[PDB]
């Protein structure tokens, strides 16, 4: 119930090290024999970067801020061009959540 | 604003065609001949 990608063959990687975490001064840490980082790659996080597609889309439609990089010397081609780069990437992160489907329509049973 | 087409780079998408497809397998299996084979000791007609 953790949802891994269906797809998922394997999708762990482990590392161990004997040194703890150590206490500095100033700290916020209780002091302990063991830890643990985690680095995850999900899917998730993609809806958060529409929120800020989003975000961008609101004040581009508006030309808001737009001036203040327009006389750096970068055009309004350049957001766009920046633009479409996020909706590749929109359109992937969808892509590799799939359940490996690769069809069309849909089909059913025999119900009542 | 207008995006004309955009799609995703580079996946399952670009995979659509090569399965890959599979094989065929055999055994693995022999005779002997037997055909030249007669008994090294004989003596029995000597009752000529």
């Amino acid at each position: 119930s953790i949802q891994f990608v269906d797809w998922c063959p394997t999708g762990f990687k482990v590392g161990i090290n004997y040194q703890p975490p150590t206490v500095v001064p100033g700290g916020d840490l209780a002091k302990v024999q063991r830890a643990v980082c985690m680095l995850s790659n999900t899917t998730a996080i993609a809806e958060a970067w529409a929120r800020l597609d989003h975000k961008f889309d609101l004040m581009y439609a508006k030309r808001a801020f737009v001036h203040w990089y327009v006389g750096e010397g970068m055009e309004e081609g350049e957001f766009s061009e920046a633009r479409e780069d996020m909706a590749a990437l929109e359109k992937d992160y969808e892509e590799v959540g799939v359940d490996s489907v690769e069809g069309e329509g849909e089909e059913e049973g025999e119900e009542y | 604003p207008d995006l004309k087409n955009v799609k995703s780079k580079i996946g399952s998408t670009e995979n659509l065609k090569h399965q890959p497809g599979g094989g065929k397998v055999q055994i693995i299996n022999k005779k002997l001949d037997l055909s030249n084979v007669q008994s090294k000791c004989g003596s029995k007609d000597n009752i000529k």
